[PDB]
RNA sequence: AUUAAACCUUGUACCUUUUGCAUAAUGAACUAACUAGAAAACUUCUAACUAAAAGAAUUACAGCUAGAAACCCCGAAACCAAAC
């Protein structure tokens, strides 16, 4: 019984959708097991690169903050040495942060380096049978597998992802361009890439919100 | 000059550790938690610059109210005499 | 933003027109934009170089 | 998309690859070397909603026809922008777009144009206006917060003396004019373009349209007065006779 | 390695302990207390009759109106003084040329 | 560092540790209350409320205390 | 202390220049050093003469009676050249 | 850190000369110059 | 250049400053370290979205959001307060 999944949003007509391989953990053999159907605005959506460079540096700068100091001649008992703590977070426009989020997605799929996957559930928890299923599947050295929410993620992933240091477990809200840039390739969920389309295509319309949705 | 005859200790560095490898994770809490926590909450450091962002004297003109009661007197009077030199360079030339 | 409300005759009498039925077969497709509009833009630089955009 | 036959035969990309894009960051200059070395309240801001800018709503649906038009759902359906720091204080109408605005709807505008007027009326519209106090105008386009405030619902405010002239004018269709001139209103107004008089009775949904509520009343879904229970999503209504001789004061 | 568990903000009524020194004088005044009820209702568990003015605050809200807003019978008084004055404007004005 | 109570606090910190909690409580009470001396050279406003006249809109009012000095005599 | 690992190392270099400078090393066969093959640099020689020679014959005009005489004492612990040398 | 490189580069040209200009800095650079 | 280190031939030390000139005048025994351009209100450029834009407070009849792009050092005679 082949799995065959649809986009729940309506594609659009001009646009044909796209669609992937379905895989399932159980067994090191059972890579596919049915065919799924991704928004080709979600999915296929134009390689700009660029939104991707900026992302990255948004998120590594927009956490830093520097601590270096000097004393001026009028605070000894440096001219142009640091002065006090120093941030250097700005933020970057919403629209243009979920399309970065986009666009990498489409890399990692039209480079062969996103696996859609139906659950993350494994016949045993042994580190060893996830790295030798990889190696089998021919995944890159470090795999990044997303779960929709933390806390039903099985048992037997987190004790195998836990303990791997290039194979790394996060929830789907955690999903990030840095994580996906530094992972080979992406393990999705099927729920997580409902979860992500949701989000991405909700973003039509500006409706400008008068107030923070705190 | 004169330079070291011998090499510095070897450093080796692990690009795949815990905080490099999970560096980012939940920065997208906005746009993947419905917006309920704005990004800018996730930042951690100073009290007075947490979601915000400003020049030297700005920095330390928000540290003097949001620290004012706690700081010390010794402290808060070198504050006051750097923020004076500081005002009249920006303030009128 | 909803979408725009089936009408019994077209042009409205503001003068919106959906998207015209067949659409075209050229080789590049222009979509509307999210308000059902045609993506074309006027704009001014240095105050005297009129333009207008297609994106 | 020959451009996708791109992306698919290139290798994986890295964090290392990234590169900023062309132009995208200016040079900058630092001494390091010789280079840099060496060397009105009073009046009403009046905000107007074009009739061809009203025609386009209507024709995409942004405003249910079969509702009589409010300011709220405007405001809802982000037609006008309206910033309290800016305190805009009236809602208007432009001339522009008479010829291409067919259409009759029930409306309430703070301030409508004599032309105007008759002409959505010969179409077979109903438009009055009424008065909101500019912080009382601020909490209707924003019902939520003054709930998580806890204020319950007030009187709706009253125009000043300036401004009574206008709102009990008659020909202006103010909720302070006459009832009984509106019979005569109408039919001069029709005179006026000549178009035969469209009796409001005839439309089925005469009530709905004629519709009005209380010059104390903010709204007309609810008393003024009232408390809403949001938590449980209704509508909770004061008991206490010294509350109704509170609304009374 | 497994990431931490996302930060979540705590949801329902909090009441902050008004003798603590440090919780500010704003989060213990009444409005904060409305503010609670407004958020979650029955939840927050205020009596729904204390939102109401009081009586000694309805007697002031009701001297405020009598004093500072006239009704409409005052308001019409008022425009015909005016109309008055202004006819008597007009006779002088046209007496004198 | 940064003193996590500030000054002012420091004063009720001694008060509520050693041998000031074990003081009386009716002492303690006729300390820690205050009482607004009766106005003399100042006149407080009757009302809270008042219509501003160039702008004609109600605003609450506050009271501006006279400075005066008290001599130990 | 003057910081950093390629200033150290860079220093490293400039003693070994100084050091190969003051003390060459003793010279050594081309064959006895890595990167040599004889078959290639035999095939070679012949193409860079433009001439043909028969390698089993060449080889023997370069075998040498000391040559020898060092296998046979590596040996211990093959045709001379006389006869080519000669004609 | 390559200051003593920047050094040498005069010095290569200015090993030849005589008196204390062959050893300074601050006189070898100005007789490369001349010397080229 | 040269067979040849010197001879023959050619050539009025450097920085700063005076006129775009010094046979003026300042500064330098030499070695090593240290020792002097710092801010975005607006514009151009790079992009997001578009009669809208911005994750609250802003601007708008193509605007609006984000990013990048900038303005030194040392040295007086003095003046005042509080101690000694």
């Amino acid at each position: 019984d082949p799995v065959l999944r649809k986009c729940e949003l309506r594609i659009p007509v001009h646009r044909r959708p796209v669609q992937a391989w379905v895989e399932s953990l159980r067994g090191f053999e059972q890579e596919r097991i049915g065919l799924a159907e991704l928004h080709p605005d979600v999915f296929a959506t134009a390689p700009r690169l660029d939104i991707v460079h900026q992302v990255a540096i948004w998120q590594r700068n927009f956490r830093r903050i520097s601590y270096a100091n000097t004393k001026t001649r009028a605070e000894v008992s440096v001219a142009h040495g640091p002065r006090g703590p120093t941030s250097y977070y700005y933020m970057l426009p919403m629209k243009v942060r979920a399309l970065g989020l986009k666009v990498a997605l489409t890399v990692k799929l039209m480079q062969d380096d996103l696996h859609i996957v139906d659950s993350l559930e494994l016949p045993t928890a042994d580190p060893q049978y996830l790295t030798e299923l990889a190696q089998y599947r021919h995944w890159g050295s470090s795999v990044l597998l997303v779960d929709l929410t933390h806390e039903e993620m099985p048992k037997n992933v987190v004790a195998a992802t836990s303990g791997l240091n290039s194979f790394n477990l996060i929830p789907a809200v955690g999903l990030n361009v840095y994580s996906m840039l530094k992972h080979q390739t992406l393990v999705l969920t099927l729920p997580s890439v409902a979860f992500l389309e949701d989000k991405l295509l909700w973003q039509d319309s500006r409706y400008t919100p008068l107030y923070p949705f705190r | 000059a004169f330079v070291r005859l011998t090499l510095p200790p070897p450093k080796v560095v692990d690009r795949w550790n815990e905080k490099r490898a999970l560096f980012g994770v939940y920065d997208n809490i906005g746009i993947l938690g419905n917006f309920e926590k704005h990004p800018k909450e996730l930042i951690k450091g100073p009290v007075w610059l947490r979601g915000w962002r400003g020049n030297e004297l700005q920095r330390c003109v928000r540290k003097k109210k949001f620290v004012g009661n706690r700081m010390f007197i010794e402290d808060l009077h070198n504050l006051n005499k750097r923020i004076s030199y500081l005002y009249k360079h920006f303030n009128r030339h | 933003i909803p979408e725009p409300p089936k009408h019994k005759h077209y042009p409205t009498p503001s003068g919106w027109q959906p998207p015209r039925d067949p659409l075209p077969s050229l080789p590049y497709f222009v979509r509307r934009s999210r308000m059902h509009n045609i993506p074309v833009y006027k704009e001014i630089t240095h105050g005297n170089r009129q333009m207008t955009l297609i994106r | 998309g020959t451009s996708l036959d791109l992306l698919r035969s290139l290798p994986r990309v890295s964090l290392a690859n990234l590169k900023p894009s062309p132009n995208s960051r200016k040079r900058e200059r630092r001494p390091r070397d010789r280079r840099r070395g060496r060397k009105h309240s009073f009046r009403h801001q009046y905000q107007p909603l074009s009739l061809r800018r009203l025609q386009y709503l209507i024709d995409l649906g942004r405003v249910d026809p079969t509702q009589p038009i409010d300011l709220t759902q405007l405001v809802n359906g982000r037609g006008v922008t309206i910033q309290p720091l800016k305190r805009d204080y009236g809602v208007q109408l432009v001339e522009e777009g008479a010829d291409t605005f067919q259409a009759k709807i029930n409306i309430e505008v703070q301030l409508a144009s004599e032309l105007a007027i008759a002409a959505i009326e010969k179409n077979g519209g109903v438009v009055t206006t009424a008065f909101y106090d500019p912080r009382s105008l601020e909490i209707l386009c924003k019902p939520i917060p003054f709930f998580l405030r806890g204020q319950p619902i007030p009187k709706r405010m009253l125009p000043p003396e300036s401004l009574v002239p206008y709102y009990t004018d008659a020909k202006n269709r103010g909720y302070l004019a006459d009832p009984a001139k509106f019979p005569e209103a109408r039919l001069e107004l029709a005179m006026k373009f000549g178009y035969v008089l469209p009796d409001i009775t005839k439309d089925e949904l005469f009530r709905m349209l004629s519709a009005r509520k209380d010059p104390r009343q903010i709204f007309f879904g609810l008393a003024p007065g009232w408390v809403v229970n949001m938590a449980d999503k209704k509508i909770l209504k004061p008991t206490d006779e010294n509350l109704l001789k509170y609304y009374s004061s | 390695y497994r990431a931490p568990p996302p930060p979540r903000r705590r949801p329902g009524p909090h009441s902050p302990d008004p003798e603590n020194l440090l919780t500010p004088r704003w989060q213990l005044t009444p409005r904060y207390v409305a503010k609670q009820f407004g958020r979650h209702g029955a939840i927050s568990g205020v009596p729904p009759a204390s939102l109401w003015p009081t009586p000694e605050q309805l007697r002031e809200l009701e001297a405020e109106e009598q004093e500072w807003y006239p009704s409409l019978a005052t308001m019409q008084e008022s425009l015909r003084l005016q109309q008055q004055a202004l006819e008597a404007r007009r006779q002088a004005r046209e007496q004198r040329i | 560092p940064l003193h996590r109570y500030p000054v002012h606090l420091w004063q009720k910190l001694r008060l509520r540790q050693g041998i000031c909690a074990r003081l009386p409580a009716h002492f303690l009470r006729s300390l820690e209350e205050e009482r607004t001396p009766t106005p003399v050279h100042y006149k407080p406003h009757g009302t809270k409320f008042k219509i501003n006249p160039k702008n004609g809109q109600r605003e609450r009012v506050e009271d501006v205390p006279i400075p005066v000095h008290y001599p130990p005599e | 202390v003057k910081k950093g690992f390629r200033a150290a190392f860079r220093f490293q270099k400039e003693l070994e220049r100084w050091r190969l400078l003051r003390c060459p090393p003793p010279p050594v066969r081309r064959s006895e050093k890595p990167n040599w093959d004889y078959h290639a640099e035999v095939q070679a020689f012949g193409s860079r003469l433009q001439e043909t020679f028969s390698l089993d014959l060449l080889k023997t005009a370069f075998i040498n009676s000391c040559y020898i005489k060092s296998e046979e004492a590596k040996r211990q612990s093959l045709k001379d050249n006389q006869e080519l040398f000669e004609q | 850190t390559d200051r003593y490189w920047r050094v040498q580069e005069v010095l290569k040209h200015a090993q030849h000369f005589r008196g204390r200009k062959n050893r300074c800095y601050r006189l070898a650079v100005r007789a490369v110059t001349r010397a080229f």
